[PDB]
RNA sequence: CCAAGAAAAGGACUGGAAGAAAUCAUCCAAGUUGGGGACUAUUUUCUGCCGUAUAGGCAG
């Protein structure tokens, strides 16, 4: 469809902006205080990094598992082992996305955020590196449900099918097995 | 950026050159003079609306 | 500031060509040999039996920093005009002329080819003057020049001080230098920029090729007279809006310091006021030097 | 009738031109200990773009080649996991030969060489008593492809470059190798098998 | 060969107009609205009646 | 444990004959692309003998 696969609002959280300020931080506090604020910000941001690439990773998993041409689509289609080598490219795009945002103009490409962003991305990449019956075909089904109506086959017939299937399975498995519902 | 924040650029990043492709024209060595010529026609044509 | 503002260049050379004399003809070009090996190798050196090599170029100077080439704002224009004149009448063009003049007589525009057994520089101008530096190897950036040489620096400074400041004077200089050379000394002309390396040449009117130095390469050498930063003179920088230093890969007037051209451009109202109370400070010298190397100053 | 062994470089950042020069220097030193020997140098990974990350030695005397392999330098470089070494084995009988001739004529492409040539020519004329009147050649030359190997001088204060070309073999006469196991354009005939084959062994 | 365009020669020849503001200054290229390129403005704006 | 359970639509075939798209025609008038600029650096290519020789061959 030619559209961006990236999150439409991960950067719209005022907390994100604060988180960045906390990574940047301030003097005057003790080591414990600074570390606690810092680590908390980083954990938050870590989550945002996972969210930011979320729909993108979702696309990958869905499509690849189930069975074009843009890099944010093709580089994720590739082998998971390769993903760690995309870290610099992801980090680049990240700053750009901030650069294109109303608030991120104060932060993008700031030296202070370099290693933090790169490290958390690298971590994420390393980390990245009911009975369902499918495909059934029926030939010559009866399309006349009752003498009054043509259309979808009679539902009394599907309820019937669920049960004949249940009885056959029950004669095979010693344990009691029971079907509460059936979807079409 | 809008004469407000000076951009993030690290010191070393502006020492780089900016290459460009240009056309140019020079008089070759040992020519004594250059000539330029054109022609001009004048018509008495403001006396009547086209 | 405003949207449109431009100055054009007030000082410029044409290119430099290397040649030698024979008993049969006065201009024989120094040529370059190439082997295709495309991916080639090539060489250039003074051939046997030529005792000295000549290098020549021309220079025009124009009083063109007195007025904006383009300006879209009547208030910006009123100030820039008042400033150039406020400066001109207190002197200061003498200082700029002294700095430019010193570089021509020293010979640094020869770049990597300064290492001779003796270099002589001769200058002629359109007003009828002639200047002669018998030996250019001994003149420093900082120091007192030997007698009779200090004097020609003053005389040349005066002609150029006028060329830079009063209109309708058509001032040309013609600069020739002689390099007394070694047995088969290697010569270093400008290189070609490509996407092995190649050297640059020019065509003669008779079809021969010759070695040369590019115009802006001569120019970059002449305008290297910026030593107004950090109260430490060292050697001067090529004038640049950000104070770039290529050798160290850094920048001396980084915008972060408030010492670049663009911060300074906005204080013109204050400088004119000071000049009226006048001593000239480094801040106005820098600004005038940039206006001489004109360019685009836009999108304020 | 021929034996060889090969060495490969394990490090991805190895500079082939610098390193290859040391192996040749060793060969030379060995040649000085035992003047009556013949060992040739081959480049089984030779390419038109680069020199390649491997070197091989070829000769006819098995017992002598073993002695060369035992030289301490090679043993140290293997121990520290810089080199991968093969064993000595017989050269396959199903291959073609190449020369690996070196060309000193290429020296004349550089200014330093022309200067030296003329200085000697001037001085040489005094014996003749004629005025020194040199006569230069035209502007265009054509040469083949060559690679460089970095070399140190023998018991002196100099360093210089070896320029290597690869020629296809044609058979005639009898053989001999230069002090570097290289071939010369004339009066130094020899050849090596181009063992780009069976290189899966290292 | 290098050349100068026809209308570029023309613009120079017709640079004749110092009849505005009762102060000759420098002449403008004849233009229905009195355009002045160097200053990016116009001297005979319709609002003036001129 | 289904308006449940089982099921061979097959064999044959001639669309043909004939035809005139034509006559006419004016796209014109005016026009400023411009201003500024370093391809060389921590390079690898030196030192000699023979040969009338900037040819051709060689040791280190």
């Amino acid at each position: 469809n030619g559209q961006s696969l990236f999150d439409r609002s991960v950067f719209n959280d005022h907390v994100f902006i604060d988180a960045l300020k906390h990574v940047i931080s301030r003097p005057g506090l003790t080591r414990k205080q600074q570390r606690q604020l810092r680590l908390s910000a980083l954990r938050y941001l870590r989550r945002q990094l996972a969210i930011w690439l979320g729909p993108i990773i979702e696309w990958r998993d869905e499509i690849v598992s189930s069975g074009s041409g843009g890099l944010e689509l093709e580089l994720i289609t590739q082998p998971k082992k390769m993903l760690p080598e995309l870290m610099l490219q992801v980090a680049g795009r990240f700053h750009l996305e901030l650069q294109n945002h109303s608030a991120g103009r104060r932060f993008a490409f700031h030296p202070a955020l370099m290693a933090p962003i790169k490290s958390q991305i690298l971590w994420l990449l390393r980390q990245l590196a009911y009975l369902h019956l499918s495909g059934l075909t029926v030939y010559d089904a009866s399309a006349l449900a009752n003498p009054y109506l043509c259309g979808i086959p009679s539902l009394s017939a599907l309820a019937g099918f669920c049960h004949d299937y249940e009885r056959r399975l029950q004669s095979l498995i010693g344990q009691s097995v029971y079907f509460r519902g059936l979807a079409w | 950026d809008a004469n407000l924040k000076p951009k993030n650029i690290e010191r070393y990043e502006l020492a780089y050159s900016n290459p460009q492709t240009i056309e140019a024209c020079y008089v070759p060595p040992n020519v004594d003079e250059l000539y330029c010529r054109f022609s001009l026609r004048v018509e008495a044509n403001s006396m009547r609306p086209y | 500031l405003c949207t449109h503002l431009s100055y054009s260049r007030s000082l410029s050379p044409g290119k430099a060509v290397f040649f030698y004399k024979t008993a049969e003809s006065d201009f024989v070009p120094l040529r370059i040999e190439v082997a295709k090996i495309p991916q080639t190798i090539e060489a250039c050196y003074v051939p046997p039996n030529v005792d000295e090599l000549y290098c020549r170029f021309s220079l025009r100077v124009e009083a063109n920093s007195m007025r904006p080439y383009v300006c879209s704002n009547p208030d910006v224009l009123r100030v820039m005009i008042g400033l150039a004149q406020a400066y001109q009448r207190l002197g200061g063009y003498n200082e700029l002329a002294r700095r430019y003049s010193a570089n021509v007589l020293r010979g640094i525009w020869l770049w990597r080819n300064q290492y001779t057994q003796g270099t002589k520089i001769e200058i002629k101008t359109s007003l009828g003057s002639t200047y002669h530096i018998p030996d250019a190897r001994r003149l420093s950036w900082s120091g007192d020049w030997p007698e009779l040489e200090q004097k020609q620096l003053e005389q040349l400074t005066s002609e150029m001080a006028k060329a830079l400041s009063q209109p309708d004077i058509f001032w040309f200089a013609d600069v020739t230098a002689s390099l007394k050379t070694g047995f088969c000394q290697e010569i270093f002309p400008s290189q070609k920029f490509t996407e092995s390396r190649q050297l640059a040449t020019v065509e003669c009117s008779d079809g021969q090729l010759a070695a040369c130095i590019n115009p802006q390469k001569i120019g970059a050498a002449l305008q290297k007279i910026d030593d107004w930063w950090a109260n430490d003179a060292d050697l001067p920088l090529r004038v640049h809006e950000y104070g770039a230093n290529h050798e160290a890969l850094t920048a001396l007037r980084h915008p972060a310091t408030g010492q670049d051209f663009y911060h300074l451009l906005t204080k013109a109202e204050q400088f004119v006021t000071v000049l009226e109370s006048s001593e000239l400070p480094g801040e106005v010298h820098y600004l005038m030097a940039v206006l001489v190397k004109g360019g685009l100053f836009q999108k304020g | 009738n021929r034996y060889f062994f090969a060495i490969r470089y394990l490090s991805d950042d190895v500079d082939c031109g610098l390193l290859a020069g040391r192996c040749i220097s060793i060969l030379h030193g060995f040649r000085q200990a035992h003047p009556g020997i013949q060992i040739g140098v081959a480049f089984p990974e030779w390419s038109d773009r680069d020199l390649g990350r491997s070197i091989a030695f070829v000769s006819t005397n098995k017992s002598l080649l073993e002695r060369f392999r035992e030289r301490s330098y090679f043993q140290v470089m293997q121990a520290d996991n810089f080199f991968a070494l093969s064993l000595v084995l017989e050269v396959p009988d199903t291959c073609q030969n190449v020369r690996f001739i070196r060309n000193q004529n290429l020296a004349k492409l550089f200014v330093g060489e022309r200067r030296r040539r003329l200085a000697r020519a001037k001085r040489r004329a005094k014996a003749r008593g004629e005025a020194f009147q040199p006569h230069m050649p035209d502007e265009t030359k054509v040469v083949g492809v060559f690679h460089s190997v970095f070399m140190q001088s023998a018991s002196s204060g100099q360093s210089y470059i070896l320029h290597i070309q690869k020629h296809r073999y044609e058979r005639s006469e009898d053989s001999g190798y230069s002090s570097y196991g290289l071939a010369s354009n004339d009066l130094y005939t020899g050849y090596v098998p181009d063992l780009g084959a069976i290189f899966s062994t290292l």
